[PDB]
């Protein structure tokens, strides 16, 4: 009544997220030891070098 | 380097519109061309005071 809505409970939570991050204790001790998870890409994804670019708004390339 | 200076050097890069293309040669003739283009600023402005030059081709090449 005081929430218009029926409260809802989260019971469980998954993830898979970069950083070999597979488990939510994995993520809050990533957080709390101020990790980053951002790197270069990966070779086998594609090759970053072939689309970086540092000019901004250049056609067919990537900043 | 002064007015008599012998070398001189230029950054060079290809346009935007073309910076894509790179992949498909070994250099760019754009931008081998406007290497080419740098060799206008010679020893002087007055280099070749009159009329216009062209290249001949080059004694050797090394990629």
């Amino acid at each position: 009544m005081e929430s218009r809505v029926t409260p809802v409970a989260v019971i469980g939570m998954g993830c898979r997220l970069p950083g070999g991050i597979n488990s939510p204790d994995k993520l809050w001790e990533s957080l709390l030891r101020g990790d980053d998870l951002v790197t270069e890409i990966p070779p086998d994804r594609w090759d970053a070098d072939d689309y970086y670019d540092p000019e901004p708004g250049v056609p067919g390339r990537s900043v | 380097a002064e007015a008599g200076a012998a070398t001189v050097l230029a950054e060079v890069a290809l346009p935007a519109s073309i910076r894509f293309q790179q992949g498909a040669y070994r250099i760019h003739p754009a931008l081998l061309d406007a290497c080419f283009q740098s060799v206008g600023a010679g020893v002087q402005a007055g280099t070749a005071t009159g009329g216009l030059l062209l290249p001949l081709g080059v004694r050797s090449l090394r990629a």
